[PDB]
């Protein structure tokens, strides 16, 4: 006997697809096919239970959760908030204390236009009281929302500037601005830095990535730092900030174009986008995206770095494996291919695109998983988005919804054989 | 339509966005007033605003627009209506904006419903029908002083001089009024600054610090308002962010009170950052007592607090407010609320943290914090059907997905759009095409998903629970959109509330007795008083701890027993066997020591005989014969009353509803009543008694059970969507089979479902409208056709007399009647399966409907089998003897009668052999008239001629004795032979005494 | 339409046999040339033995199919050479 | 005006009763004469046929009873034990039938030595069909009128059960036998149950009432045909979950499906004799018209020769045969 099996996954068995007990709103795919997904749309799967996309202006979400024989998840519309310089559902975000199939017991959610205004909803099935915050932004543009613990926010601009947006239980919403860096090398870190405001030599790129590793650890991959912290419910303390703007740059092109003789002329070309912040069995992953403009036509290379994070830190040990995925790419706007680690301790990670998703692991770590491709080449079987839901990697599909890879039917490894190999080697004979 | 406001909203604050209301006639009432059961709602989403009229008994065409004020959102709580005798003025604030519509009167479009239809036009027929001119009417928001986007507020009136009065929070924290001149002349709209002093005032402190005779704070930004017209005077209360109800008076323009309301509710300092927009503020003016009064909402995230105030005037032209009640409410978000002075009532619906969505309703003046009646909503879609490799999925997932309530058509067809893929759309489908369309798509999806060498049990179950999970769980997204609430309105003069959800409007009807306590929980029951639950407190306590009993057996019984008893039911088994079974079960699954508390519980009543015989009356409406019988209606002017499609999906809703409540109070009753027998009913006050009424009312309990297990069993039972001429033609046939009960009926199907139900009401209860409208309005309300029904009595009344005609232990057979006029007969094979194996009455009934279903199958022997079955009780049901009677008695016998009737419709049918055994069946009653006996022989004489066997044919004519028969019947032969070239038949014939007829010949 | 079409079909297919099976030859011919009918006036034309009709029918109809009938026609009356 | 095919049995046998019911073998009991079985309420009537193909010693129809049982009873329905055998010094023939007393008579016979019958429960109704659901012929697997799938043993004790949301109509053995037993409800439902694990492995899904008959290919299991409404249906399992070919099957109600037990293309929808004279319509694969059709004054029954392209319907005083060739 078999589970279900995907069309297009149905060569694949290593993995098995599987319903996760949640299908998308039929609003969903009247939104998406009213404004594809090739479109800049954004959608996010909540390990908390959730699911929401945002297109045009709009947002739509809807719980998620694993069932038995089905389960009953709610469908609710909203509007994203006005002053939009650009759309997304990452000015959005919950931080729900829930996982059950009734998992709409602990919401709250924090939202920012780029202007720095803040809406918060004590509940999105509260409809009827609004908070409206003036962070410390002017007009400046808001860029992301990392729901931390406490139920509390950390807004982010497009320069990186972290605040703290802390709910009270009157009905207040408290603006506390991060500390910016501490480095090893540049000048004064320890002054506050934010836009609207007066100016300190700290690092400030832009933001590329967030992971809020449930280790008590808020990790914020940049394009020249990783930045630590910790964030109890009403406390935040930058443990960490690694300048990587170098080191990395330079390990990722000898990973990928070490042998060549004319090196240092051609470093000055190669650019190193760190993607995404992930984390798994061996410590931080630091997917990054490696490419020379000078070469033609354009190849972007993506290379693991791993930093074996021990919980709160990641070690001085970095281990860049230089790892492809197939000559083509697919868009929605960007060019895409974007690597997913559901769990904190589960070895495989999840590229995925439009078309397939490749299980697969760094290839440094302390363990691995077969690397296999599941397929879903189709017309509404493009990708709308990924995460982890109930300890399940899930994916949502343009016409098909929630849908999960399991970790079954996949063929074992047996150490006898090896035994065998060691014991025949040896003995010899002559005549 | 689209109307283009110069400037938009202000952002920086609360939303304005997601907003509905309506406003009902107060013309309703009366055949012809200006309206009946006409009302207007409406759905603002920011820029767009959708008004929709619509009447509960009359279609009204063309009723929908959409405006579309592009620039500014519509502000929540910002439209308002008002009538004149001849125009209905639309008033509308938005955040910068104010708009003037006119609107044709119903009454000024012409006033007559003479004609009995039963869809009629609205007042909307073209463009001409809306306006939106004169920047008079509409007028921008000066920049001074403007409109904070920090608030709200937002009303709009008519002055008792006929001004246009908008108001609005101020940006300092005043008032802003923009005075629109008044409907008799067009000047320039004037501005007005309503703060805390005059003019004059206002210059004295313009040299000093003030904000309370002065220019306001932002702090006094009115959140909510209210205004009250008198002599010549608005008086506009602003509840504000620091809770300060402030009252400004428009001619003066200064502010004249300041009241703390914070006295008059426990004062959290969360109610400050509620302050905002989590507050409301309802008004409703008492004519009978010419008195306004406010409704507040001061809402906490701990808790919101309801007080009521009345206004009372002083001899200085000022108001002040009385607290007459203030009722504590939860912190679940209020969505809307309302209070209707007609009865003193509060409706208020909230979001809780489930998307069970809140709804309750108390009178302010009886309690000090209420005790909020619940009010039961739609099932939400429900969780688990059929796990695969522990059950097939598919056929739990279809019922759910079928199941009313949980799921819509629109659902349906968008899922089915999920599993076809493609981004067209799936929309505005046939039922019995959109439930095609569902079986397709899913095996569509399974084929693609199977690529199997092995077809496994697991396998198949899995497939089966990932596609129709795929599919049901988008349907339940679906309708738990559909679930998120709206708005609230109430009708005052003819008693119903409306809910609009996103998109549709529920209504809310008044259960039973029996049904309200079974359904409410232990605890509001008690805070229900036992005067309405019974006359007698005893009675009244005999049955709250019967329905206790009810719950905790409800309770006890879980999903897989109700499939058990599903199962056992539905394969032949007496429902009290059934009932036994599983009263065994549970005393052996029985740790709990439930039925310990069931038992004492019983032993708490002191009588149970006049509980359950009142529960059994609440239940029994049986009327016997057909003679009151009305299939289409008594013109009288009734017929133009109630028949439409919102009247029929109301009332199939409300059907459906109170057979899935109370088949289930049947089944736990019955068991309740098999536990009290095994416990004794020796040891209860009144055992004498109590020991024989237990034995009679089981069977009957039995009866009633199975009789609503058939109803709600009905009431999910589908109906094709067809078109009705090939039904027509259908019936056509069936009477050319000489088949009676063939009657075609002009009824119009619905676009979207239809079950059995739903056919037979739309089908046959509207006809019959007219005889009960002649009853009802005898007996309750007016009798007039301009009656102000009476609704909550309506309801009650026709839900007897439906199961009046539903009783099957009655010679009402109305149900399967429509069933085989309008061609269901797989519906009809179905129920009759259902219904033979305990049926009452009409078993020759059912064995007619039976067979004629087989007989459109083509299986003649057995649908004659079960033909020989009606005719062995057609004079002997009382339904079929009113079908005869025009085909008993006369010159011969009628069972002679009726058999050569019968005889004719075997000719009808074919196969003359049937003809000779119909004929050999009629031979003992042919022992009466020579005329059929040479009739019947001469039939088998030709029959003989038809097969050839001549010798035979011979015999038979030996056998006839009339001698004229017999001189025909030997020209036949000699004919027939002569033409067959038989010309040694015509010699060997041995004829003797007949020699000189064949000479003759 | 198409269900308009072939329902029609049968229905004056079994309406039309009897007299067919009674006779009446002349008018059977004029009135299924009239409304176009290939096999029955197949079947007719060769119980009557008029090869010449059937070729004049064949020519009418060449884009028509006639062709079909007259093929199975022929099969099942064992002239196959 | 226009007339479509109507034709005279190729071949007919007189008869002094009345035949509700005749069939030949589904498979071959090793004879050259085809066994032939047909019942009435007077008479049961086992039977050698044969049809002229070599010598001059058979002229036209030769048929040759081999047994005839005096019978009171009207036959229901009659399941031969798809084990077939006749090649014995005395041949035993198992089988089992259905009368109008709703019981279920399992009759065997040892060739002019002897002839039994068993009592078996039936249901509370009539018995719609019935099949040995074993390829040796000891389980019998019956549905009726009471949507109950019952298995019996020869003793006459139920085995199993199987229950029905609706009064299951046909019942139908595995040819070979691999403990799968098709299911053809009336709404037009197709269930495949596994005897071993008593659930279903394989469904196909219809909605058009009524279902009145199937058939699998004789040649292919995997092919089936039915009858539904007015038209008959092909499946081609397991890739169908759906009809998949619908084509008119009668101007008649079609009563019965059946498949020629001689080729993989050939099937025969019957029409149902009410007020006209029941057609038989012999249709064949990608040709939605029928082949051939023929007219018959009365009929009831209808089956295919053992191992050659010949159907078979009994009425009134006669039995016809057409005998369909290439």
């Amino acid at each position: 006997s078999r589970v279900y099996l995907h069309p297009a996954a149905s060569e694949t068995v290593n993995y098995n697809v599987q319903l996760f007990g949640s299908s998308l709103p039929v609003k969903v795919m009247e939104a998406l096919s009213n404004a594809s997904a090739d479109e800049p749309m954004a959608a996010c799967i909540h390990e908390g239970g959730w699911a929401w996309l945002a297109c045009n202006d709009r947002l739509i979400i809807w719980k998620i959760s694993h069932s038995s024989s089905a389960k009953l998840m709610v469908c609710k519309e909203l509007p994203l908030p006005l002053s939009d310089s650009e759309w997304s559902a990452d000015l959005v975000d919950i931080c729900a204390q829930t996982g059950d199939p009734a998992a709409a017991q602990s919401v709250a959610l924090m939202a920012a236009t780029p202007e720095g205004s803040s809406r918060y909803w004590p509940n999105i099935l509260h409809e009827g009281t609004y908070i409206e915050s003036y962070t410390e932004f002017g007009s400046s543009l808001c860029a992301f929302v990392t729901a931390v613990k406490g139920n509390s926010f950390i807004l982010s601009s497009e320069k990186n500037q972290l605040v703290r947006l802390t709910p009270d239980a009157s009905g207040k919403m408290n603006q506390r601005v991060l500390p910016q860096g501490q480095g090893m090398l540049s000048g004064i870190g320890r002054r506050v830095s934010t836009l609207f405001g007066i100016l300190s030599p700290a690092v400030e790129s832009t933001l590329c990535s967030v992971l809020w590793d449930k280790g008590d650890c808020f990790y914020t991959l940049t394009d020249s730092s990783i930045n630590k912290w910790d964030l109890d419910d009403t406390s935040e303390s930058q443990v960490l900030n690694w300048d990587m703007s170098r080191v990395l740059r330079e390990y990722i092109s000898d990973a990928i174009w070490g042998s060549e003789s004319d090196y240092d002329d051609i470093k000055a070309g190669i650019n190193i986008n760190y993607l995404s912040l992930n984390q798994n069995c061996d410590g931080l992953v630091i997917l990054s995206a490696a490419w020379h403009p000078g070469d033609n036509p354009c190849q972007i290379y993506y290379t693991l770095v791993t930093v074996k994070d021990e919980g709160y830190n990641i070690s001085d040990e970095i281990t860049v494996e230089v790892t492809q995925f197939n000559p083509v790419f697919q868009a929605r706007g960007m060019q895409l291919c974007q690597l997913v680690v559901p769990n904190f301790s589960s070895q495989a990670c999840y590229l995925y695109t439009q078309e397939m998703i490749f299980a697969c692991s760094t290839g440094t770590g302390r363990s691995t998983l077969p690397q296999e491709k599941i397929p879903f080449e189709a017309q509404g079987d493009n990708i709308v988005g990924a995460g982890s839901c109930e300890g399940w990697p899930v994916f949502f599909i343009r016409k098909s919804g929630m849908l999960t890879v399991v970790a079954r039917e996949t063929a074992s490894v047996l150490p006898e054989h090896m035994e065998e190999s060691l014991s025949s080697v040896s003995k010899s004979s002559r005549q | 339509l689209s109307l283009r406001p110069d400037v938009s909203l202000v952002i920086g604050g609360p939303k304005y966005s997601d907003c509905a209301g309506g406003y009902c006639y107060n013309e309703s009432g009366s055949l012809l007033s200006a309206t009946r059961n006409r009302f207007i709602h409406w759905t603002s989403y920011a820029d767009t605003l959708e008004l929709v009229e619509l009447s509960l008994d009359i279609n009204l065409l063309n009723n929908a627009v959409r405006l579309k004020i592009l620039n500014c959102s519509i502000l929540p709580g910002g439209v308002h209506i008002c009538e004149t005798q001849n125009n209905i003025i639309v008033l509308i604030l938005t955040n910068q904006t104010v708009h003037r519509l006119i609107l044709p009167h119903p009454s000024r479009m012409y006033r007559s419903e003479i004609i009995s239809d039963s869809h009629i036009q609205s007042i909307f027929t073209d463009i001409g029908k809306t306006n939106f001119h004169d920047p008079n009417n509409t007028y921008v928001i000066p920049a001074i002083p403007g409109r904070a986007p920090n608030s709200t507020a937002s009303t709009a009136w008519l002055s008792s001089d006929g001004e246009a009065l908008f108001a609005l929070p101020s940006v300092s924290g005043g008032i802003l009024v923009i005075k629109m001149p008044p409907r008799d002349m067009e000047g320039l709209v004037t501005i007005a600054e309503l703060k805390q002093s005059s003019v004059m005032q206002r210059l004295l402190t313009g040299w000093m610090p003030s904000s309370i005779r002065g220019d306001p704070g932002p702090a006094h930004l009115p959140v909510s308002l209210a205004v009250h017209t008198l002599d010549h005077d608005s008086y506009l209360f602003a509840l504000c962010q620091d809770h300060k109800l402030r009252m400004w008076s428009y001619k003066d323009q200064m502010c004249l009170m300041v009241a703390d309301m914070l006295e008059y509710v426990p004062v959290s300092k969360d109610i400050r950052q509620t302050a905002g927009t989590g507050h409301k503020l309802r008004l409703a003016y008492s004519d009978t007592l010419e008195i306004l009064y406010l409704g507040v909402y001061l809402h906490t995230p701990r808790q919101g607090q309801f007080c009521v105030f009345q206004l009372v005037c002083t001899e200085s032209n000022r108001y002040s407010l009385e607290h007459t009640s203030s009722i504590f409410t939860n912190q679940e978000t209020l969505i809307d609320f309302t209070f209707t002075l007609s009865s003193m009532n509060i409706w208020a619906l909230w979001l809780d943290d489930d998307n069970q969505t809140v709804m309750k309703h108390i009178n302010f003046e009886r309690n000090q914090a209420g005790h909020w009646n619940p009010v039961f909503v739609n099932p939400l879609p429900d969780d688990d059907l059929a796990i695969g490799d522990e059950q097939e999925p598919q056929e739990a997932y279809l019922e759910c997905l079928f199941a009313p309530g949980r799921f819509t058509i629109a659902a349906l067809q968008k899922a089915i759009q999920i599993l076809r893929k493609g981004s067209g759309r799936v929309l505005d489908l046939s039922w019995e095409e959109l439930k095609k369309e569902v079986t397709l798509t899913v095996e569509k999806e399974i084929q693609n998903a199977v690529v199997d060498y092995d077809v496994s049990q697991e396998e198949f179950r899995q497939i089966n629970i990932e596609n129709w999970c795929k599919f049901y769980t988008c349907c339940l997204q679906y309708q738990e959109t559909l679930s998120r609430p709206l708005a609230l309105v109430v009708h005052p003069n003819t008693n119903m509330v409306c809910l609009l959800r996103k998109g549709f409007l529920s209504f809310l009807a008044p259960c039973s007795s029996v049904e309200h306590l079974y359904l409410v929980p232990g605890e509001h029951l008690l805070t229900v008083d036992e005067s309405v639950i019974c006359d007698d407190v005893d009675g009244a306590s005999d049955i709250v701890s019967l329905i206790q009993c009810l719950h905790m057996i409800a309770d006890y019984i879980t999903e897989d027993m109700a499939y058990q008893m599903e199962s056992a039911c539905c394969h032949p088994q007496s429902p009290e066997r059934v009932a036994e079974q599983i009263l065994e079960d549970l005393i052996a699954n029985d740790i709990d020591n439930i039925m310990e508390n069931i038992q004492n519980k019983l032993q708490d009543i002191r009588n149970p005989i006049q509980a359950i015989s009142f529960l059994l009356q609440n239940m029994d409406y049986e009327t016997n014969m057909d003679m009151e019988q009305s299939q289409h209606n008594v013109r009288l002017n009734l017929s133009t009353l109630y028949g439409s499609v919102t009247a029929s999906s109301v009332v199939c809703q409300a059907i459906y509803k109170i057979s899935a409540t109370r088949f289930l109070i049947c089944r736990d009753l019955l068991i309740l009543q098999h536990l009290l027998l095994r416990l004794g009913d020796m040891a209860l006050v009144g055992a004498g008694q109590l020991l024989h009424s237990q034995q009679e009312l089981i069977p009957r309990a039995a009866q009633l059970l199975l009789s609503y297990y058939m109803i709600r069993w009905g009431s999910q039972c589908l109906a094709c969507a067809v078109p009705v001429d090939l039904l027509e033609s259908n019936l056509q046939h069936l009477s050319v089979l000489e088949l009676s009960d063939s009657q075609v009926e002009k009824r119009r199907y619905t676009s979207g479902i239809q079950t059995i139900v739903e056919l037979f009401f739309e089908d046959v209860g509207r006809k019959h409208f007219p005889q009960v409208f002649a009853h009802l309005f005898i007996q309750s309300g007016s009798s007039q056709v301009h009656r102000s029904l009476n609704w909550a009595d309506l309801i009650h009344r026709i839900t007897s007399y439906l199961l009046q005609l539903l009783w099957p232990s009655n010679p009402n057979f109305q149900f399967a009647e429509c069933l085989m006029r309008n061609c269901q007969y797989t519906q009809l094979q179905e129920y009759v399966r259902l219904l033979l194996p305990w049926c009452q009455v009409n078993v020759g009934s059912c064995h007619f409907m039976l067979a004629q279903c087989y007989l459109v199958a083509g299986e003649g022997h057995k649908a004659l089998d079960c033909f020989s079955q009606a005719a062995s009780e057609v004079e002997r049901e009382d339904f079929l003897e009113k079908l005869i009677r025009v085909e008993e008695g006369e010159s011969v016998s009628p069972r002679l009668q009726y058999y050569n009737r019968v005889l004719r419709l075997l000719e009808d049918v074919g196969l003359p052999e049937l003809v000779i055994q119909l004929a050999t069946i009629a031979i003992s009653e042919a022992s009466d008239d020579w005329r059929s006996q040479a009739a019947l022989r001469t039939r088998i004489f030709k029959h003989h001629l038809d097969m050839g066997h001549n010798s035979q044919a011979y015999d038979a004519l030996t056998q006839i004795p009339d001698t004229s028969r017999q001189l025909d019947c030997l020209r036949q032969l000699v004919v027939v032979l002569c033409e067959r070239s038989q010309l040694q038949d015509l010699v060997e014939f041995p004829y003797v005494n007949l020699h000189n007829e064949v000479v003759g010949i | 339409y198409n269900i308009l079409e072939m329902e029609y079909a049968q229905k004056r297919s079994e309406l039309l046999s009897p007299l067919l099976i009674l006779g009446q030859y002349a008018w059977a011919s004029n009135l299924a040339e009239k409304y176009c009918d290939f096999d029955i006036l197949v079947q007719i034309c060769e119980m009557t033995d008029n090869q010449s009709r059937l070729q004049r029918y064949m020519t009418l109809f060449a884009e028509q199919n006639f062709s079909d009938f007259l093929f199975r026609w022929y099969l099942e009356k064992g002239k196959r050479g | 005006m226009k007339q479509d095919s109507a034709s005279n049995a190729t071949y007919t046998v007189d008869c002094e009763d009345y035949v509700h019911v005749v069939e030949f073998n589904p498979f071959d009991s090793g004879e050259a004469g085809s066994l032939l079985a047909y019942g009435g309420i007077s008479y049961v009537v086992i039977a050698s046929c044969r049809f002229q193909e070599e010598d001059s010693t058979v002229e036209g129809i030769e048929f040759k009873t081999l047994k005839t049982f005096h019978h009171g009873e009207r036959v229901v329905a009659i399941a031969w034990s798809p084990e077939t055998r006749c090649d014995a010094l005395l041949p035993l023939l198992r089988f089992a039938t259905a009368a109008g007393d709703k019981k279920i008579r399992i009759f065997t016979s040892d060739f002019q030595d002897k002839n039994e019958y068993k009592v078996i429960e039936g249901h509370s109704g009539y018995i719609n069909d019935l099949v040995f659901c074993s390829p040796e012929g000891t389980d019998i697997a019956s549905v009726g009128d009471d949507h109950t799938c019952r298995i019996w043993d020869l003793d006459g004790k139920q085995i199993a059960m199987f229950i029905l949301r609706s009064p299951g109509m046909s019942v139908a053995w595995h040819p070979e036998g691999a403990f799968k037993l098709m299911v053809a409800e009336k709404t037009g439902t197709i269930r495949f149950y596994d005897l071993t694990t008593h659930q279903a492995i394989l469904s196909l899904e219809s909605v058009q009432v009524p279902l009145m008959s199937a058939d699998w290919c004789v040649r292919n299991t995997l092919r089936i045909g039915a009858v539904a409404g007015n038209d008959w249906i092909i499946w081609e399992m397991p890739r169908s979950s759906y009809p998949q070919d619908n084509k008119p099957a009668h101007a008649d109600r079609a009563r019965m499906f059946r498949w020629s037990k001689c080729n993989e293309n050939v099937f025969a929808t019957t029409g149902y004799p009410g007020k006209m004279k029941s057609q038989i319509a012999i249709h064949h694969l990608a040709h939605p018209q029928p082949i051939l059709i023929g007219t018959a004054p009365v009929g009831s029954g209808l089956s295919w020769h053992r191992r050659l392209p010949l159907c078979v319907v009994g009425g009134y005083r006669k039995l016809f045969f057409w005998l369909t060739e290439m």
